[PDB]
RNA sequence: UAGGAUAGGGGCCUACCAUGGUGGUGACGGGUGACGGAGAAUUAGGGUUCGAUUCCGGAGAGGGAGCCUGAGAAACGGCUACCACAUCCAAGGAAGGCAGCAGGCGCGCAAAUUACCCAAUCCUGACACGGGGAGGUAGUGACAAUAAAUAACAAUACCGGGCGCAUUAGUGUCUGGUAAUUGGAAUGAGUACAAUCUAAAUCCCUUAACGAGGAUCCAUUGGAGGGCAAGUCUGGUGCCAGCAGCCGCGGUAAUUCCAGCUCCAAUAGCGUAUAUUUAAGUUGUUGCAGUUAAAAAGCUCGUAGUUGGACCUUGGGCCGGCCGGCAUCGCGCUCCUAGCCCGGCAUCGUUACUUUGAAGAAAUUAGAGUGCUCAAAGCAAGCCAUCGCUCUGGAUACAUUAGCAUGGGAUAACAUCAUAGGAUUCCGGUCCUAUUGUGUUGGCCUUCGGGAUCGGAGUAAUGAUUAAUAGGGACAGUCGGGGGCAUUCGUAUUUCAUAGUCAGAGGUGAAAUUCUUGGAUUUAUGAAAGACGAACAACUGCGAAAGCAUUUGCCAAGGAUGUUUUCAUUAAUCAAGAACGAAAGUUGGGGGCUCGAAGACGAUCAGAUACCGUCCUAGUCUCAACCAUAAACGAUGCCGACCAGGGAUCGGCGGAUGUUGCUUAUAGGACUCCGCCGGCACCUUAUGAGAAAUCAAAGUCUUUGGGUUCCGGGGGGAGUAUGGUCGCAAGGCUGAAACUUAAAGGAAUUGA
RNA sequence: AGAAGUCCAUUGAACCUUAUCAUUUAGAGGAAGCAGAAGUCGUAACAAGGUUUCCGUAGGUGAACCUGCGGAAGGAUCAUUG
């Protein structure tokens, strides 16, 4: 179930059996590479990029068309973000919650939720230090956290 | 439920160690208060008879249970000892040496005698059994 | 919350006890397949199939109606060729039938082949 | 670091310098009625308890301390000093050390002779010879242990049953027997010549002669209601005396006391007290429990700890009779082993696990052999012609953990290919060592060898498993009485105002206190105040729980659904630690309608410090700070899997024609039908479980093992005392013992 | 060669002063718990126990107990479309 609730939903995506790109997909690996880098340099993270290529340009999945995960594409071209995507978004939500909290100090539900989000941040940061995607010295300040993102 | 991990030996062993204190027999033998008891971890003890008192029996019965209050030689404590037989109280005299034992039940009162867990077994170096059965006299 | 070879064997006991002819094990592994081979070679199940859609896997087993109980010894103890005897007394209904499955550097195999080949290992489960 | 000291390493000690070292994997401290081990008791297995004591190791010689001699001592049957104690004295002085053997006193529940000897085993000295309270011998010795008497046989008999006639008897079978019936045979308990034993004796084993009629050569300890084997027999006593582990017995007809008889069990032994094991699956790893019997923390987060999804060939064959030896598309060898160009080579990831081996004291345990007459034992003995000696034995095994080595590489750990700093048949370069060409010694160096640096051509299939009905994150349309701030509204209640009316109004089972012609209650319009949010409103929603119900706006948050988006194991549960936590309560401001602890009255009553009625204080509301508890309940922790049928319902999605008082047409909103996820629940049913009540999870349990946290061990004493800690306080958390008691308790049944 | 004596060191028993720990022992006075027995006052609970019972908290009273606030059913209601 959910890490920080009692929800037990199973809604998610189901990729097909077929690994290869569909018959009707005619675009070549270099053009898709070019679209990915173009959207990246514009500031889109791999999830938004994948949503774009699914929606506009009729790419089901890049790993089926090009053979390489989109993050690996962004890394090879030196364009992956410094703070991983999910940690980036957790940091941004924690900052939003804290900013809300200084304006409502008796809103204890948001204090509970802030604790939950910082817990999630610490767990994901533990993972990232362990697997060498962050410096072994990166640590999360409540104070100087808005400078990093947004 | 119970911990089952392969690397859980400390948890199981420490848990048993903590929980054994919840058991009255273990705690009775491992806490040390038996050395504070009259006999101080002994089967028998010798004493001097201080007086003869006589005690009633509890409700379902009705009788006078004839006991002698003794002072233990080894530690100076004062206890009451039942004198088991018909007429054996008349063997007991004042200020004579007497050998006392437990009543059974290991320090807990026996039968209908209230608060008595000791019994007289020898007087003046001679058995109450031999005096009640006329085998020897004092 | 998952440690398979318990869900597989317990799904099989439940299905066999209801008299079903087909059972389906969602997460598979080589350990499960190796166990099921011992089951078949000793005669307690019919043939079975791996369905690979892609993932961990999936298998369907054909139940012959002769298995009574098959379970796992999770907390897989270390089990040498001399204390085989005492595990099988603790765990099998008699000296005549039933098998304890042990994983050994010579593969996964039942306790009798282990006695013959003179190797110990770690206990996985039993069936009888 | 350098010394000094020691036989020697070393903070062992000195000088100087650095600031370390151990600790929730439990340091440091405390208890031990604690010398450690080999081992002991009980043991289905797993375990529990014990180990002062004869073997090994350590330590001490009244308590400490210091020493000499010596190879070896911090020696005590050596010394010196002190402390404790104590002895002889001619009063100046002298001598002390039994936790050696025997013995004495004391302490006690608790333990032997002030004996003989070196003869055995061994040690010791100058030593074949001396010595040995080591050690042996005897004595005391129901500590434990072994064997084994107290009678056997015959016919008689009043008889007593089957089997011969079984009819109708009568006796006769194995003798079953009250039979102090009759009869001899047998024998060692005892006594003792003798021999033997022994160092001398003694005991045993042999043995002359004595030694058995059943009153004696005389068997006891406990019992006879149940548990539990064996009297509804006879006297006594009368809830007394007494018994009774427990239940119980005894109050004038005692199966239970006191006795007799009789019977029962064990038997040279049996009872009792205390400790301990078993029973005890009532400590539970194997293997117990936690809805209601004792027992899920109020709730969530969270570190250590424990636990952790799937994935990378030994798969397809030959080969000889369970395995070797090969071959497929087996990263190499100079050097050790090296077949007649040939298997089977060593370092360029570690462990757990398993296999085999070595090395492991004896005694004990298990166990092979062996007729101490058997046995407990012991390590002997057995044959010879039981004749100048033959054959001998004195096995073997177990030994957890740790350490050493050997094969295996499934299972599981820990380390880790995306910066190619990768490997690579080869080419020389920065530079040194130097061998057989130095028969001598070496000594810088030409082709040459080696580090190792090192610019490039080389080759290659050149190098990153998948995307969990695990998890996180993004996106889409939603949904909710989830939270916070501001804002909107409603009638009601109380008070006042204005107007009208006149006797009652209120409250109750009935009354009274209360208000009232300064007009109560009622009516009508309006204003102020504070609280509350009816009806809708539900076997419905949201929230971690406590909890959340007027509108609208803003702020952040959230579950579920959808998804051919993203990351890739990031996870589950949690000591320490942390957020929230009804009501009441505390401190201070604000407020102060209603209701209302306390209080004051009215009733009721035997009383009524209550229920009922009236007036009311704190409080109830709000802000700032505390508090941390509830039947905080689903009396049911969380995560995962499987397991039965059905209809409803809330959210989301998908698919259906067929209708709307909807909609420029459609789509959509409202309704109907079907399906899939996710909730709150409900109904019927065992093939299940349970002590049942009951439960589709309280099922998948003696056929017992998915992971993890908390927590129980008869009832009380008692959530008490004490110590700690938090709090302003009230109190919260943590949390005993003495003593006491045979039931307390759960579910269901029949009655009342 | 060398005794008595002596000087400084060193090991250091033993004694003294304070502190501190740890263990046993006295106490005016107070306040508990238990057991027992024919005492006293009431009626708290078990039936709707005669005011349903109980849990937290707070106050009050000869005593059991009563009352306010919030909660539970272990209730005396599994039930309103009637
Ligand atoms: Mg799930
Ligand atoms: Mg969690
Ligand atoms: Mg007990
Ligand atoms: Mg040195
Ligand atoms: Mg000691
Ligand atoms: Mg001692
Ligand atoms: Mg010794
Ligand atoms: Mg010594
Ligand atoms: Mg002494
Ligand atoms: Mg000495
Ligand atoms: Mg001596
Ligand atoms: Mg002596
Ligand atoms: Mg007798
Ligand atoms: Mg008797
Ligand atoms: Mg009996
Ligand atoms: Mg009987
Ligand atoms: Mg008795
Ligand atoms: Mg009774
Ligand atoms: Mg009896
Ligand atoms: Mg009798
Ligand atoms: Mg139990
Ligand atoms: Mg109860
Ligand atoms: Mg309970
Ligand atoms: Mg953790
Ligand atoms: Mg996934
Ligand atoms: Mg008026
Ligand atoms: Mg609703
Ligand atoms: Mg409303
Ligand atoms: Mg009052
Ligand atoms: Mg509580
Ligand atoms: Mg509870
Ligand atoms: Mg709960
Ligand atoms: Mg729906
Ligand atoms: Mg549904
Ligand atoms: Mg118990
Ligand atoms: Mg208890
Ligand atoms: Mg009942
Ligand atoms: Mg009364
Ligand atoms: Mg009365
Ligand atoms: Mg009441
Ligand atoms: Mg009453
Ligand atoms: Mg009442
Ligand atoms: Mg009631
Ligand atoms: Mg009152």
């Amino acid at each position: 179930g959910r890490m920080h609730s009692r929800g037990k939903g199973i809604s998610s995506s189901a990729l097909p059996y077929k690994r290869t790109p569909p018959s009707w997909v005619k675009t070549a690996v270099a053009d898709v590479d070019e679209l990915i880098t173009k959207a990246a340099k514009k500031g889109q993270m791999p999830s938004q990029i994948g949503v774009l290529l699914r929606d506009q340009h009729g790419i089901p999945l890049v790993k089926s068309v090009t053979g390489s995960k989109i993050l690996r594409i962004l890394k090879a071209h030196g364009l992956a973000p410094e703070i991983p995507e999910d940690l980036y978004f957790l940091i941004k939500k924690a900052v939003a919650i804290r900013k809300h909290l200084e304006r409502n100090r008796k809103d204890k539900d948001s204090k509970f939720r802030l604790i939950l989000v910082e817990s999630r941040i610490h767990r994901l940061a533990r993972y990232y230090k362990r697997t060498k995607k962050l410096p072994p010295t990166w640590k999360y300040e409540s104070a100087t956290a808005s400078t990093l993102v947004a | 439920g119970k911990t089952r991990g392969m690397g859980a030996g400390r948890k199981l062993k420490t848990h048993r160690r903590n929980q054994r204190w919840a058991d009255k027999a273990y705690k009775k033998s491992h806490l040390g208060n038996e050395w504070k008891k009259p006999f101080a971890g002994s089967s028998h003890a010798k004493g001097i008879v201080l007086e003869k008192i006589g005690i009633e029996a509890k409700q379902p019965n009705s009788a006078i249970r004839k006991c002698a209050r003794v002072q233990l030689v080894k530690n100076g404590k004062k206890i009451a000892a039942f004198v088991p037989n018909d007429g054996c109280l008349n063997f007991i005299e004042e200020n004579d040496e007497v050998l006392i034992a437990g009543f059974g039940r290991k320090g807990h009162a026996v039968g209908d005698i209230p608060g008595v867990r000791f019994k007289v077994v020898k007087v003046s170096g001679v058995s109450l059994l031999a005096l009640f059965k006329e085998k020897k006299e004092k | 919350g998952r440690r398979i070879l318990n869900d597989a064997l317990r799904t099989m006991v439940n299905a066999e006890r209801r008299g079903k002819a087909t059972a389906q094990l969602q997460p598979i592994s080589g350990v499960m397949i190796s166990f099921l081979n011992i089951m078949k070679h000793r005669g307690y199940i019919k043939n079975f199939e791996v369905f690979d859609p892609h993932r961990v896997g999936k298998i369907t087993v054909e139940l012959q109606g002769r298995i009574k109980d098959c379970k796992a010894l999770t907390y897989r103890q270390d089990l040498r060729a001399t204390e085989i005897e005492k595990y099988r007394t603790r765990m099998l209904p008699t000296r005549q039938w039933g098998y304890v499955v042990v994983t050994t550097p010579n593969g996964v195999l039942d306790h009798e082949e282990a006695i013959r080949q003179n190797v110990g290992g770690q206990v996985l489960g039993y069936f009888h």
